[PDB]
């Protein structure tokens, strides 16, 4: 009944958002006050505090709240000393954005109920899409997501074309693909020689360097490629991505929250 | 809205009070629809002018709605909507706390719920010791009926710098008294000196743990003060009317009480309609430089004086910066500074022009006037009695808009626009 | 240096022209030794003041040694002082380059040489077309022995901005003389703007391709006067002193004329001791502000106080920088215009102050004198001719600051100091 | 008759492929090999060598070719040493790319025979194009191109709303524009404010940053601009420029050479 | 009795270096092995291993030790799950190397014996030797350090003109400091107009940039500086300034750690 | 008789000081004032202009000087057309400094009457003097300066142990010195391993990042090496490496300015 989400990050905006949507209290609340203004009609109270002061976790009553979020990224001690003076006020349940691999250990030794992985718990659902969808299957550019669905992907059973810019990360991804390739997105030789025609599925996940993951689908939209799924980074980036010719855009950060804004819901 | 809610509500406190002493029970003598609307709204804004005379004209009635709406105003517009949301229930969210960080000129919104029990508590607390006990020493010789209320009325219009006397002799009967030229000076004083000074160095009382803000005032006030009991002394020496026959010891009551009420108090030492004419000059800049910026009223506050002069001195040298106590002062506090002092210029002008040709009056008395007027100074050179109707509607607006401050005021009714495109350079000489 | 060059180079051609006049050949009755170094500054200051008459106590000499002076500063200290080498020598370095960049407000040095040659060639080109011609139209009545030089006289004076008039009546003869309110109205106003307004509207003659400068001077020129005829023919319109029983056109040529002689001008069409204590007020706001940067006198030229104005208008409502004519106007342009702007008032101040002790008299007449005194203004309401000796030392200081401007007259006695290490935030509040 | 085009950059890329085209000998060259072997079909004879050495300018008869054109771009002395070399050969008439100003007045010293300036000269012929089209008229980003149109359209007569990101450029184009405005193209709030709506001619001349080119012209679209005009960088530039709505593109480098190569065509 | 340090850094390794030298036992270990070979004669016993696995803690005995030390830098989080498992072994005095304020209270609710600020804590102790030294103090670069001697002589009563490169800093300590200046210490009119002459203890704390720290020291020689003392980055740091005339060189990291293996040594 | 220096670089400030020292009339000029101002009285007449303008050349009676120097480093354009420009008004003997060796070309087919190579020239007049100093030379840094001196050493018939950091040099010079190695001066066992110790003259001629420059010498010194000669930056690296044992530096363009500027008054 008590929600309240802590760091208005891409994430924790995309649940203070959904919630609101399906009519849920949504305790919004991040450090500044540079987000907490735009979602002041986001949520059933916005809230300008940082969650390692105590006196502001008090006064803020969130005692009340039997579901705390804590999205707040970057700085991970944020995210970690939030929750571990969440779990002194007793908090039912603290469902917690990691970032890396340790910050899931040492979050679950704080008493985190739930940790969430943006990046790698999407692909996963994603690698459960292109599954369900139907044979060949290609991901370019192993990042945090993108490695999450060659992974899973090969576990369910799949051929998975995984292919990355450089070799460090296509070195470890050697035997959780059906086929590990190193290569760059944006030469056309390296898209044909690598047989990329024959696949009906293929995603891009490259971050940062948009220009890299547009360039991309813009050339695979050429291949004539039945359906292409895109990361896009920025708001902007969906536009343009939608312009080109994506069959589908994922926001990892944005889309998952909606997902957790429903976990929280139905948990009570 | 924070703006406007200062500026429409702290209008109707006039309105409603113009009527509280209107009525029979405060008035002996008939007061004119015109004479009504005035005094209640020169006690409201603490200014210190009357069409009519105070202790007489009005009872016991008109003479303690007069303390009240003195006080109203003596912290703010906002400095009691907000005591009586605590006292009476208690709990109050972001949306009231952007409102009293306009009526005691405060930067930070998120706190000023709290503070709202203290400020007035305060208020209240320094205002009784020091009349009831302090200003009630020397006065309990018209007896009880007249020694316990003089001495009380006389502070809360003391410490909120008001001018409103009860004899009709503003004061002007103690001349060289001990106690009154040091009780009530100490009152509109510090009642004078922004709250910030005041609470800063509660907390703080360190000789040096002073903020740049508090460091100044305390500095530029008392010195100040040095540069007016300098002038008055020297030209209203000789001067046969005032002072100049005063013995030795008296003559320095009239000088500094005389150089230190010019800030906004109201009271009259002696009398400004027969001193020399340079001094009222020294006086209508010594006026119309307030004192204090949270203070408890004033035109143009000390502060702004300080810096839009300082940061000029800079200029004529060469410090690409102006700096202050070495801790130099950031560019906004210049344009803000210079804005609210050509303002109360540009008005003040206003004024004087449209009272000129309004009243035959002589001309230095006309500008007197004014600058008192925009500043609630108090001191009248004798015209505020002789008012006209005509010349009275838009001097209530002087005093009005004095007050309310030019900048705070001018936001309400002004459609705030945001560009978002720059422009290309503009070459232009001043020279 | 630049500066000080200015500051004690300007003061010799009073001194030396202050014996120049006081010699027994032009002057009749004795001048004495303090109404002869005054109104010898007068005229090489184009102020528009003098303890003694002009047409009669000076004779020939003495009336013609004046429009050397009042030509002088009518374009600069330095306009002059690099015109006598190359008409006689040639060449000049990047050493005398940087002078005329300061006697004429110039943001240039690498180039004041060359237009030396222009600028008083170009001067006394409009000075002789318009006064020998268009000025003896109407005035050979005199005959040519005063028919020929009073109309040559007030030329030097009309273009100049000087206020030095040969009859007693300063002008005040011509109220409604088509000829003299057309021909040296023009004089003042062009003589009046900018050289750069002058020189701008000759090679560009486009009705855009006006700077910034030069756009703004001729829109806030022209509409400015249009709110003086406006304010001195409402005012002044029953006043059965002056204009108030004039015909209908008789009133038109006085409201016009005194609404554009302030500007610096000097000249009376009627009198200023008979007018409404209104229109006496706007005046002295309209003569404080004078008329165009390289002009040809002025206290506070016109731009200055637009932009200040303006600039603060832009405060009001949100505009993040301070944009004219859409294009912005640059940082710097504000606080020099803000310096200019206080030290002008801050001095007129300390005279205004320094005089009413000094003389006894009416205390309109003491203000209305320093603001015509610092801005050169010419116009005053009679008390210029009983001006004791102790106010005139100092009356002449103000003449002398004023035309010789704020800015580049207090960057001679400056020490120049160049900071290189910030300091911190300094929080303060002015509301 | 004879052809010759020094350095196969973009522009002397596009006259060694148009006048082949149009059937005419042209003996394409530059420094490198990495483009002599893609123009090995795209000219009469495509050469390997460098216009700065002498023997190498002799040995390919060089002299028997009336019109030279030194396309090599970069490195300047490049450009002129070997316009410097060709005088000395007597050539006819030499033909150079200028870079900047002074490269203008130096080439001018040396003898040659006609300077072009890919950028500028073929912003006059656009404004040319934009003004023979039809009132509304405003050019975004003031490179060189876009300098060149604002330029040469407030000559003819008509409104031009100049606008570029910074100041430093908005400042020299205050009288050569109606209306001089500093403003970023990607921000909504400034297009409006400046009425671009109005705006039935955009020009994206914002040439490095593409997304800043791309975006732009994304939000032009949005708001329903009639004729968007833009300036393209590299080939994938124009493609999707071209499923993004664009109006026009415009290859300045390019778009260029083959009015040159029409120029030494029909001046023989 | 039983001794352990964890992370090799500078600091980890400068109490191996010295509890081995007082003659106690001292079970070094770090991450990788290219610090653990340089210390295999440094320590009872040079062991190669992560801090965050289980089986790795365990198989080192590191139960038996009452004393274990985490001084690994950098990735925070290697610090806290370590110093999270070591509280779940029992162990009885748990030291930690902190990072930022964070650091400290995440630290402190995990159970963290004792938590120590390398840079921090060192300068309140020069803040000491400053002070028993004898008056005119002026410290240069507001850095953890820097700041933390202009924290503590300001304390104890001691004129401190504090003065960094930028103002960010100079703001957060204006009532920290006799005098907050802002300032490049490089330059020399800058040095001069702030009376740094009269300053007979002049202290360079600028990190990063050394060539900062060393032009800075060679400024303050030249003006005849009584005694400079300056921090140090490298060991090649400590001689170049030594060569300059630094009348004293601080390594915090260094010479904390000594005086850390100074108080496990007298602890038992 | 007429002396006038262009550019008041490092080099064109060496030789307007040297000049007015010895007495004779200097017509310092360069493009901005900032120079211009510091050499005020360093120069019979400072003057701020343009080279590449006309009327500026003119106007400033630049025709009378018989002796014109262009200095002006970076731009080559400016260096050219300056050049250019004064070659026209018949300069009699024009004096300039070429940046690279196309510059020389170029520079030499304009009219140049001299062209000087601050780096390449002074590497010569270095040789020299370490040859007429007495047999084991070594010169570390293979930048302009130090390729000068390996270049010339080997002329004569001296042994010269050439060293820079990378390899892209020591290729280039690897008949060019009795020993070409790839090391850097920076580790102390490859300065062992190349028997350094045995050189009496080391050259320290590595350019650019300073540290790399002072280190060196700092090792070198170490060795104690007999004559240590490094190229100093700036002013202040001239005073570190002379408390570290320098026993020589050297200021390519400073101490090249002084020769020239002996040059040309013993030229008349
Ligand atoms: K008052
Ligand atoms: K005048």
């Amino acid at each position: 009944k008590q929600f309240a989400v802590i760091g208005l990050g891409r994430f924790g905006g995309s649940i203070v958002k959904e919630l609101h949507r399906m009519g849920h209290e949504v305790l919004a609340v991040d450090i500044n006050e540079e987000k907490v203004n735009a979602y002041a009609s986001y949520a059933t109270h916005a809230v300008i505090a940082n969650a390692t002061e105590e006196n502001e976790l008090l006064s803020l009553g969130i005692r009340n709240f039997e579901y705390v979020i804590v999205a707040i990224g970057a700085n991970i001690q944020a995210s970690t000393l939030t929750t571990l003076l969440l779990k002194e006020l007793d908090i039912p349940n603290i469902w917690v954005k990691a970032q890396n691999y340790y910050h899931h250990k040492v979050l679950e030794k704080i008493g985190a109920d739930r940790i969430i992985h943006p990046e790698k718990d999407m692909g996963v659902k994603i690698a459960q899409s292109l599954s369900d969808e139907n044979k060949q299957f290609a991901v370019i550019g192993l990042g945090r997501f993108g490695g999450s669905i060659v992974k899973e992907l090969h576990r369910m059973g799949h051929e998975v074309l995984a292919v990355d810019i450089n070799e460090e990360k296509v070195n470890a991804y050697a035997s959780y693909a059906t086929h590990a390739v190193i290569a760059n997105a944006t030469e056309e030789n390296e898209l044909l020689s690598l047989g990329i025609r024959n696949f009906e599925y293929v995603i891009v996940a490259i971050g940062a360097n948009i220009q890299a993951s547009t360039l991309t689908t813009l050339l695979l939209k050429e291949l004539d490629i039945p359906n292409i799924w895109v990361k896009a980074q920025n708001y902007y980036h969906h536009k343009v991505l939608e312009k080109i010719g994506a069959d589908r855009i994922i926001h990892p950060e944005k889309d998952m929250g909606v997902k957790i804004a429903q976990s929280l819901s139905d948990e009570n | 809205t924070p703006p406007q809610v200062l500026a429409i509500g702290f209008f109707l406190t006039i309105i409603i009070g113009a009527v509280l002493l209107m009525l029979p029970i405060s008035t002996t003598k008939p007061l004119s629809w015109i004479d009504a609307l005035f005094t209640a709204a020169s006690a409201t804004t603490v200014t210190g002018l009357a069409v009519v005379d105070t202790g007489t004209q009005f009872t016991v009635f008109g003479q303690t709605v007069i303390m009240g709406l003195i006080q109203i105003g003596g912290l703010g517009f906002m400095t009691f909507a907000v005591l009586i949301v605590m006292i009476l229930a208690a709990a109050i969210g972001l949306k009231e706390r952007m409102l009293v960080q306009e009526a005691l000129n405060q930067p930070t919104i998120g706190g000023v719920i709290g503070l709202v029990k203290v400020l007035f508590l305060f208020s209240i607390s320094i205002e009784l010791i020091a009349a009831l006990i302090l200003s009630i020493r020397l006065v309990p010789q018209y007896g009880w009926s007249s020694g316990l209320f003089a001495s009380l009325f006389h502070a809360i219009s003391a410490f909120n710098n008001a001018g409103f006397s009860l004899w009709p002799d503003n004061l002007m009967s103690y001349v060289g008294d001990p106690t009154v030229n040091l009780v009530i000076t100490f009152l509109f004083i510090t009642g004078g000196i922004g709250f910030t000074v005041l609470f800063d160095v509660m907390k703080q009382r360190r000789f040096k743990t002073f903020s740049l803000h508090t460091a100044l005032m305390l500095t530029g006030t008392l010195m100040l003060n040095a540069i007016a009991m300098l002038t008055v002394f020297i030209l209203e020496y000789s001067n046969p009317g005032t002072l100049g026959h005063l013995a030795a010891v008296d003559k320095l009551w009239a000088s500094y009480f005389q150089a230190v009420t010019p800030r906004t108090a109201g009271f009259n030492s002696l009398d400004f309609g027969s001193m020399r004419e340079g001094t009222i000059v020294f006086t209508l800049l010594l006026m119309f430089i307030g004192a204090g910026s949270a203070s408890t009223a004033s035109g143009i506050k000390l502060t702004t004086f300080i810096v839009i002069l300082t940061s000029v001195i800079a200029y004529l040298r060469g410090k690409k910066e102006t700096v202050i106590f070495r801790r130099s002062i950031k560019y906004p506090i210049i344009i803000k500074a210079l804005a609210v002092s050509v303002t109360s210029l540009f008005i003040v002008f206003l004024g004087i022009f449209a009272l000129t040709i309004t009243e035959q009056a002589p001309f230095l008395q006309i500008v007197f006037e004014t600058f008192s007027a925009f500043g609630t100074v108090g001191l009248t050179m004798g015209l505020t009695p002789e008012l006209t109707t005509a010349g009275k509607c838009i001097i209530i607006v002087i005093m009005f808009i004095g007050r309310i401050g030019p900048l705070t005021f001018v936001f309400s009714f002004a459609a705030t626009e945001q560009s978002n495109i720059r422009y290309p350079d503009g070459e232009v000489f001043t020279g």
